[PDB]
DNA sequence: GAGCATCCGGATCCCCTGGAGAATCCCGGTGCCGAGGCCGCTCAATTGGTCGTAGACAGCTCTAGCACCGCTTAAACGCACGTACGCGCTGTCCCCCGCGTTTTAACCGCCAAGGGGATTACTCCCTAGTCTCCAGGCACGTGTCACATATATACATCCTGTTC
DNA sequence: AACAGGATGTATATATGTGACACGTGCCTGGAGACTAGGGAGTAATCCCCTTGGCGGTTAAAACGCGGGGGACAGCGCGTACGTGCGTTTAAGCGGTGCTAGAGCTGTCTACGACCAATTGAGCGGCCTCGGCACCGGGATTCTCCAGGGGATCCGGATGCTC
């Protein structure tokens, strides 16, 4: 721990500490790596040049940066807060414990059913002229619980009864008449 | 029939059968040209040559195992120029 | 010992093929000859555990290789 | 025009590069002083060397027949092509340690002497093998007959390995 | 969720030759017999040297837990490198002839056995003296700690859109 380490070279760390204005949201400097983490939104992770993309707004453009990222991942691991994936197909991708918890592997079908019909909800309107409306085609149920017809079915009734507003109940014929003027305008009729 | 598992069926053949695996006159051309160098017409007996061709499948049968070995030590099947380098030496022969 | 090989070898007579089993199965044998060459010996079974694989021959991850 | 979190260029500060003086360390290079190799006197049995003769192993001479270098076709093995996935090698960091740095004083270690037991010289006597000096039975070849299990074949029929 | 396909491993009786043994003769050499004979061992006294411990006095090698760097284990992966499938060709055995010397008969010289005394070597055996080795005081050698003006690249800040 000698002196050309830690008086020496000291002086620029400690100046530049907690000033990652220019991103308002979360500035803190433990919190830059882990906001890049949820904005990463992807199941691998990211790896050091998307984690350093998504942390250069402003304010970081790595004078000692790429050694400082180093040192804070092994802080990091010491305090067992990093999940990661290994696999050349991610190049050392990285992502911080969320939770998303580890459980053993076998069991992965070569398909997403669930989200497959979200695709064609995105594509048949929107190759129509009637955009993109809002998630109605299913409920919030559809990743409350997964099942079938009848069971989707009554509990929207449930879900609308509970609400007893009768004001609230007025805008399901005041919203909704919108997709009838616009269907007038997207098919030429009906 | 997988190239890799059949050689395992090679093997316990081989391994059953006793056989000189080695051809003979090939092997008997070979010990009569190194004799010429050492000792021009130096002449050889039929016991003789089977002789040093059974030392001398046994001594490579004896490398095999050993570099058998070696290959697995280095996370590995097959045998490279390595291997043999590495069961050489250490048997006091190559150094 | 190598007769009781040729009953095992459903042979009578013994070969240099019982010398040798009888001399390798003993390891007591092995320290006091082992270090010299058989005539005809043969080589006991010595398969290793790295070879055959028992798993399956498609990929751990999924069946394409 | 505003409000909010994604990018873009403005201006004030400090760590790379480099050469030394700071005072530490650890490691090389002279000083110093004991102990194991020598030199010189004697002390004597091993042990070469000498004097003088006798009993066999082995290079010549060359013999008689068996075991290898060419001859002479007849079958079967090995050698050669391509195509494919099994499996090197790279890239990368879980994650679990080998190594550095300090306590920590007890353990390895050498100094000044004795004893009881055990390993070589010296003397006596003794029972196997070892020349005499001959004898007879096993056990190895050369003919002469005559067989028994190994090594692969005809029928007849299941287990194993590697794909789709 | 599990059947097809072609060859290898099974029983079962089926052929052959070479490996094996049994006669019948024949003849040294390897065991056997039975004493006389000189030399390695059983068995008695002698004598110093070897190991077992007293018995203290510093000092350099263990014994152990914490720290922060890093290297072995292990995950996938794209492309390189080596073992199956099918073919003709030319390398291997036969196995009677023929031709070198290995191996086996004669008879003589030679260096090597063997008794018997003198005479140089070369450690013992207790007596003195010496030159490089090894321990121990001094500093020399790369890394380690400092002081300087500012610089180029960063952290500090300037600037952009649709209901």
């Amino acid at each position: 721990m000698t002196e050309s380490l830690v008086l020496s070279p000291a002086p620029a760390k400690p100046k530049r500490v907690k000033a990652s204005r220019r991103s308002a949201s979360h500035p803190t400097y433990s919190e830059m790596i882990a906001a890049a983490i949820r904005a990463e939104k992807s199941r691998g992770g990211s790896s050091r040049q998307s984690i350093q993309k998504y942390i250069k707004s402003h304010y970081k453009v790595g004078h000692n940066a790429d050694l400082q990222i180093k040192l804070s991942i092994r802080r990091l691991l010491a305090a067992g807060v990093l999940k990661q994936t290994k696999g050349v197909g991610a190049s050392g991708s990285f992502r911080l414990a969320k939770s998303d918890k580890a459980k053993r592997s076998p069991g992965k079908k070569k398909k997403a059913v669930r989200r497959s019909t979200s695709p064609k909800k995105a594509a048949r309107p929107r190759k129509a002229r009637s955009p993109a409306k809002k998630p109605k085609a299913t409920a919030r149920k559809a990743r409350k619980k997964s099942r079938a017809s009848p069971k989707k079915a009554k509990k929207p009734k449930t879900v609308k009864a509970k609400s007893r507003k009768a004001s609230k109940a007025k805008k399901v014929k005041r919203s909704k008449p919108r997709a009838k003027s616009g269907a007038r305008k997207s098919p030429k009729k009906k | 029939y997988r190239p890799g598992t059949v050689a395992l069926r090679e093997i316990r053949r081989y391994q059953k059968s006793t056989e000189l695996l080695i051809r003979k006159l090939p092997f008997q051309r070979l010990v009569r040209e190194i004799a010429q160098d050492f000792k021009t017409d130096l002449r050889f007996q039929s016991s003789a040559v089977m002789a040093l061709q059974e030392a001398s499948e046994a001594y490579l049968v004896a490398l095999f195992e050993d570099t058998n070995l070696c290959a697995i030590h280095a996370k590995r099947v097959t045998i490279m120029p390595k291997d043999i380098q590495l069961a050489r030496r250490i048997r006091g022969e190559r150094a | 010992l190598a007769g009781n090989a040729a009953r095992d070898n459903k042979k009578t007579r013994i070969i240099p093929r019982h010398l040798q089993l009888a001399v390798r199965n003993d390891e007591e044998l092995n320290k006091l000859l082992g270090r010299v060459t058989i005539a005809q010996g043969g080589v006991l079974p010595n398969i290793q555990s790295v070879l055959l694989p028992k798993k399956t021959e498609s990929s751990k991850s999924a069946k394409s290789k």
